[PDB]
DNA sequence: TTTT
């Protein structure tokens, strides 16, 4: 079956810069009638996909002339001459014949300067402990790029079970990212140990960014 | 003016079936292929299958054969799709979209999507726990909304007076129940001097909780 | 021409 590969998966650019996304079919997608049915769709978050380009290089009505497409047989490309704020979202190439198949999508986002995360650790609340639960929360705010790793440690020993992470979408004002990492234990298990550590490894730092607390 | 009005959000149980509609208007419903697209939360777009309202010809993605069933009531100019044997992987937003004939030869019109949620969990009200600093001209406070179903909850700070420095992290399913958190960053001369409260509303359970953030 |  035809496989549609899109590169890159994520594409950070400043507003004004040019953008170029690539799409590759595992094999020629040329129809017998001679026409190539390759389309490009843009999906802004919380919205339905909107048609951009059809038949490899044709622009749908109402699409800005910044958008242009090209390619032949196996390799296709969508170029944006000048990225506007309204162009941010996920781009999908679609194969409209034989067995319609979408590409994995390329997320166009904003490029900004690096920013180290501000880490904050929070012990379980008294109200939660009273109920037999123990959630230790760690906020890692305003960093860039989005790639980051968080390791939890209890009394020095690493802990992987019970962790729940969540990332916000790129900040609409400063273009940074934030994430939350929660470690849930039982009040008993929580009380059987003294030190809790939340450490982050980000490119803006050679050493890990640590935040710990002793429940005693 | 072509419009594709889809049916509302659906909450279903595992193993059950869900029949969703897509009312087509502004064009000859029978003259065009109607396509169905799936989008699991945070994943890409997947093509399910298509149907030709005129003669009821249908084509399916091998993956959704004997899973999804496309039908149409040309009289009502409405297309239907029924997804049976519901599992957690069937939770997603499903779009119906028209494939244009002459000129564009692409999916020019899309519906707004129908969000389906497949869970055996019952309406469970949230546990709102205040996150205070461990016992720096800025203080980061938090609020943990743990164990609720279904989405959504609405979290505010000081009834909405506090809009700056807030990061509300998207909810995450931790074994059939959702968890969400939020952080607010204020100067050290604001808290604990002045009061900072976390307001949580969970519509489905008629719950409205306020949680004052108090020092340890 | 698309939905082979
Ligand atoms: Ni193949």
């Amino acid at each position: 079956d035809v496989l549609m590969t899109q590169t890159p998966l994520s594409l950070p650019v400043s507003l004004g810069d040019q953008a170029s996304i690539s799409c590759r079919s595992s094999q020629s997608i040329v129809h017998s009638n001679g026409n190539t049915y390759l389309e490009w769709y843009l999906q802004k978050p919380g919205q339905s996909p909107k048609l951009l380009i059809y038949k490899v290089s044709n622009r749908f009505s109402g699409v800005p002339d910044r958008f242009s497409g090209s390619g032949s047989g196996t390799d296709f490309t969508l170029k944006i001459s000048r990225v506007e704020a309204e162009d941010l979202g996920v781009y999908y190439c679609f194969q409209g014949s034989l067995v319609p198949t979408f590409g994995g999508g390329t997320k166009l986002e904003i490029k900004r300067a690096d920013a180290a995360p501000t880490v904050s650790i929070f012990p379980p609340s008294s109200e939660q402990l009273t109920s037999g639960g123990a959630s230790v929360v760690c906020f890692l705010n305003n960093f860039y790029p989005k790639d980051i790793n968080v390791k939890w440690k209890i009394d020095g020993s690493e802990r992987q079970n019970g962790v729940l992470n969540s990332w916000t979408d790129q900040d609409s004002k400063d273009s940074t990212y934030s994430m939350s990492s929660t470690l849930t234990l039982t009040k008993d298990e929580y009380e059987r140990h003294n030190s809790y550590t939340c450490e982050a490894t980000h490119k803006t730092s050679t050493s890990p960014i640590v935040k710990s607390f002793n429940r005693n | 003016e072509v419009q594709l009005q889809q049916s509302g959000t659906v909450l279903a149980r595992p193993g059950a079936s869900v029949k969703m509609s897509c009312k087509a208007s502004g064009y000859s419903f029978t003259s065009f292929w109607m396509h169905w697209v799936k989008q699991r939360p945070g994943q890409g777009l997947e093509w399910i299958g298509t149907i030709y309202p005129g003669n009821s010809d249908t084509s399916y993605n091998q993956k959704f054969k004997g899973k999804a069933k496309l039908t149409a009531v040309t009289s009502a100019s409405t297309a239907y799709m029924e997804v049976s044997s519901l599992t957690n992987e069937d939770s997603a937003v499903y779009y119906c979209t028209r494939r244009s004939g002459y000129k564009y030869y692409a999916l020019d019109y899309w519906g707004q999507g129908t969000s389906v949620t497949v869970s055996s969990a019952k309406t469970t009200a949230p546990s709102v726990y205040p996150l205070a600093p461990v016992c720096g001209s800025s203080v980061t406070l938090g609020c943990l909304v743990k164990g609720y179903f279904p989405e959504p909850v609405t979290l505010t700070w000081n009834s909405g007076s506090l809009s700056s420095g807030v990061h509300t992290f998207p909810a995450v399913l931790q074994s059939d129940l959702y968890t969400l958190s939020s952080s607010v960053t204020v100067t050290s001369s604001t808290w604990p001097s002045q009061s900072i409260t976390c307001n949580v509303a969970h519509p489905a359970s008629s719950t409205k909780v306020d949680k004052k953030i108090e020092p340890r």
